[PDB]
């Protein structure tokens, strides 16, 4: 998984 | 050798910044480069030949790290870089990186397009704080990426470049929706395998999907209730498990966007809609 | 000077052991020190005078770090320390840690009682490698502890080294019953507290009490079902919120005592029986 | 809270 | 032990605030402890026998760095610790340095008095953060300090926590008039020695001195021109070459009391007033 | 590939020392390599082949960082590597570097012309402790300059290393004239700008031009009375404010030849003569 | 460019494991990668196109770095990447390093053949993590190596893994003879230079040859006596000087190879035969 | 305090030395200090009342490092410590270590004699920087020590520094014999032990003795060929294995004092006489 | 010398 | 600027 | 040399 | 063992 934001 | 053509086509364009590079996009004076390079400014251009303007910087996007610059044309013609486009861009092409770290010369490294993201440049030509901001060539010497410093480096697809142009030409904010939350693709084999640890955090409810991993302070996210732990499962209706996908669907959202949310907390059923704010 | 008495009464009973010190307990040849001393060995005495006789390591208990050596009487008297009493420390009292780091002479340094845990005792006496061991004596020179280094030292209280001596001197097990749970003292408004943060891991059920942090290993408390997170209650119907305290009744239960634990997980009400092992 | 064990 | 009264006498008095230590001044509930122990705050109060009261701080001086707490008497009476007088301390007296990190006990550690600043007191006492904010006694259990964490310890003179202790209890600003200059003596065998290093900052026009070396942003100094390499020589008429000396007449000036300053820039003539302001 | 081609032509040519690299530059036997290779020896040779020859250094320019080493043809002829020239190298040509870390082979790296100095050169050519000394080929397999390792490596132009072989072969001091001072471009908007800085160490005269940064131990500008803060202004009547150019005029001077210097000390008016001595 | 057609090539037969990468042998569904990629596993394999196998470690050489593991073809044909040969490798031959570090594409990166060990490869194309167990390809894009990470990467010649090819498919011990010595290669000049140093270990009776350096606990060296310091001199009667040389013999004799060994211990004649193990 | 007492006696005639303390010890001005104080000086002396004298360094033992200055007395009579003796010191004394580290007061710590080697002095008394070179006091205030910093400090006893007194007071060389050798004590048990380890540097020929662990360059030890490795067995016929002992039969022998050796290496008989230098 | 402030 | 010598 | 093994 | 020198 990423995410980021 | 070739690559002396290419540098001989848009060499002549790229210019120091003040650190960092970059290059001009047209007879305007209109200058690419970094947003990293722009300390926030509002700075000062050498072009390869030694000739001094006063720039100023007419826009920023942080988060896709590119900036748009402004000279004032005078005198001789400002060279020209001739923009390429990264859409047709091989893995193996050539990639040529040109900087003008002192402002009379360019540093120029020779790679190939080690990965493609569209997303994201990859290359194996040395790039270093001497040429970001500075350009990525193809073999022809047109522009297909604007080199990004941190054996391999980043550049940011010319193509993106272009689409926000006129904005950061113009009134520089881009339209980054977004809801704050950093989110892992989770498997069931990966759930009930957390599941059977006793020192795991939070039990997972099983099932495949994305894991809240964190709720960033601040954050639409933090305000429409969502919690560590949650697991979003329906957007709308739409099942998702992959955390790519869903950095997309709320950017087909505008800003300001309100998307209700799926989502169970251990065994209770939560929905929730958040509104899309911009990323800052 | 009122410690050069107290060194004269107890130091020609302190012996280098082999690194580490310790004291001769009587006439037969019975020695304390700490467990660390002996890396296991099963070791070598030299005593103030010079005289080395060949110990050997007749008990160990490693988690209150104490051993007992014994060596062979032969030749002249081996000089003896007189035993004092911890339970009547006053904090302040001077303390006066003794080694025998090179085995010719006695290294003497001279504090306070600094804080009494009964439990464990602190100095502001240098307690180090050269004096670990050794014994901690009250300004009369009897041993009221056992130097433990690892500035303020600790020491081991007499009473309790005396408790496990008869132990250590024949069959070397002490009862350390335990279930092996990491826990925390939680309290509501640490709770609900803590509930509040978005990122916190688990949700604690309010309340007061003692979270489970941790489940090691192969201990009683993960073949029971325990998790992280759990929060215990009520042991067969005694409400608990003191993580020293529970660290208490499962050494009055004895070893292999199945004892029951009211816990609830998140919302669930959960009852399980542990049985106490042996803390190894 | 302690712990140990 | 002598030292076993002491603390009988002024350890019940000591608490825990919240980290840190913190002795109760009187009945009242006037607790004193270190600035530095009330991360600003606006606490927690735990005394020996395990009271926990709910302390507030009225004042708070960072540059002498002692705070005054506030409790409430209810039930028993609280503890108080005698106040001595630092006044006649004598090098090599007994000094005792009382805490109470947990808020039970009373940890205890002995030495005597190192050196003398009524400007500040070092002790070879043990000092540490579980005793910081709590007092250091004579041999008799009167305070005569109050330790301060940052083998020699440091402790803030009783007589001066006397002074500004109103002045803390009620509205919590003390007058530290100041201008903002660092200075350093300088002597001619010093500054033409200087003058003949060919790399050098700047030559010092001979003469013994204050030779500023740093003015600081934002201060008085700054405001009224002063720049690093003037050298002070009168301050209206009075020839001065010591940096405690300066450092104490614009003490005994007001806030806000204009000040001229003759000093000379290399070769020129320089006279300036500053006024000073409140260290902050 | 093409590399294969230019390194069988000079890849025979390329030996080892003893650590670093050399190349043959005639049947004679002589060799060229790093000052930085010989550690001031007075050496080893191995050749691609095994052959081990017994070198003797018969010059070294530190300040250059090139030596020339000398061996005794004997049996078969010494391989040589063709000398082509750098001044008509172009940024974007192919470089090879080609080391002999073993004594039996040829490590070979490529990568391009990065950036030239004429005077130093650097490329994005793997260049490393391996291959030091060693000699960098254009496409064709002639030597245009010898690797210097210390991502971009650097090489001394081989037209550089033409001038001093002879000297280097013979009586090995090349003339480097100097006079020990470190200088910096100062700008009147960085002067006035500096001299607004409270805290600066010295004020600038205002004007443009070479702020005397340093005065280096036992150099002609120490024993001419130069002083760190100097602000030199014209050498005999020429206007500088060029760090590079003044490292040229004092060249174009000879050795042991008097240059009168036009600065301002501060206020004053200052004219010294210096007389160059070689850089050591 | 060429290297888009090598990778169009082999690049679909380029898999993730799970870290590392690997590369189908045929149409079975046999993978090569490094042993280091396979922690011992017993894995699982995603294809360039997104099809996901489930491989098993059906061999593994720690010594030799390469492994071979096993999934099942169904549906589509698994790609293939064609061996080519590394006997005729050339120094300065185009070398492209291909990874899947992802599972949906190829990193890619560029450079040359920089030294041949036949025994091992270098090349200054990027050789990372990324695309270790990855293959090296020639210009045309076959197989000529195999990446290995630990600016100059390394990768095992393939031809060194069709040896051993059938045997990891099958039952895999890879015979590799020793004995268990860390040898050096000494010289007279060495020897009695070493004896001359007053402050070296040992004496070197003088001459050419492999000083034994150290012996290895559990080795044949050790269990025939072998002592550090022994000078080998003859193994059955060939003289030895070379350690790569005697790692050779030794694999020439099969496993469980008595071998004789001639050295003198000092001034002793010692003569042992050695049994070679296997190395594990 | 009785420290209070001790302090006012010996206190006033403790210096600062210009880093590091120094006392007085007669009326005429002749300071004891630390050599390492004395950087070789050749220096500066604040009394406690604030008189500055000008001193100059008479003498340097840099191997006992201690070093005598010698001051003018003018004015007021300069004061004076007493001097004790460190011959009947015992352990457990009270020790009071004074420094005068600004040059206008006594930094005091408070300990005890932690241990005796006559030889050196330990204590737990706080020895610093402040206090390097200042008198280590007992009970009384009779100094018994120089503090020499480097929890537990060294002092120089104060009988050592009273017989090499007058001589560092004239002409500053004291005979320091020694040959050059770092030795250790060997056991037959760690001997044949040493020699069962295959990788042991070299065999001892079993035996107890002095192992020669190390030749120091430039000694008289390597100029009689004696190597690492050797076993001294017998002096002249005194059989020895104690490192401390030999360590002083050099000493009872004069400078320039012919010494034979007994010893063996490896196999071999040797018998080698050194003459015993000056150690510097 | 000091400074301080 | 640069320096040097 | 070598060694390895 | 000592040594020294
Ligand atoms: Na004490
Ligand atoms: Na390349
Ligand atoms: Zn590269
Ligand atoms: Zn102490």
């Amino acid at each position: 998984x990423x995410x980021x934001w | 050798s070739f690559v002396a053509a290419a540098v001989s086509r848009s060499g002549p364009a790229v210019v120091r910044i003040d650190q960092g590079s970059g290059f001009i996009i047209d007879n305007s004076g209109i200058i690419l480069t970094n947003a990293h390079v722009v300390d926030g400014a509002s700075v000062v251009v050498t072009l390869r030949d030694g000739r001094t303007f006063d720039g100023q910087v007419r826009g920023t996007d942080e988060v896709t790290d590119l900036a748009v610059v402004k000279i004032e044309p005078q005198g001789s013609a400002l060279p020209v870089a001739p923009l390429g486009t990264s859409s047709n861009l091989q893995v193996g092409d050539w990639a040529i990186a040109v900087g003008n770290p002192v402002g009379l010369d360019n540093t120029v490294t020779l790679g190939i397009i080690s990965t493609l993201g569209v997303e994201f440049i990859q290359t194996d030509a040395a790039i270093n704080p001497g040429n970001s901001g500075g350009p990525l060539l193809n073999a022809r010497g047109e522009v297909i990426g604007i080199n990004t410093a941190i054996g391999i480096g980043f550049a940011i697809p010319i193509d993106q470049a272009k689409a926000i142009q006129n904005t950061l030409a113009a009134g520089g904010t881009v339209p980054h929706p977004y809801i704050g939350v950093q989110m892992m693709n989770i498997t069931v084999d990966q759930a009930q395998q957390n599941n059977r640890n006793p020192n795991s955090p939070f039990i997972i409810p099983e099932v495949d999907g994305i894991l809240v991993m964190r709720v960033l302070p601040g954050t639409p996210a933090e305000r429409a209730g969502i919690r560590r732990g949650d697991v979003i499962v329906a957007v709308d209706g739409t099942p998702i498990s992959d955390g790519a996908r869903l950095q997309r669907i709320v950017e087909q959202a505008g800003l300001n966007k309100a998307l209700k949310l799926d989502l169970l907390r251990g065994d209770r059923r939560l929905s929730l809609t958040v509104q899309t704010a911009q990323l800052r």
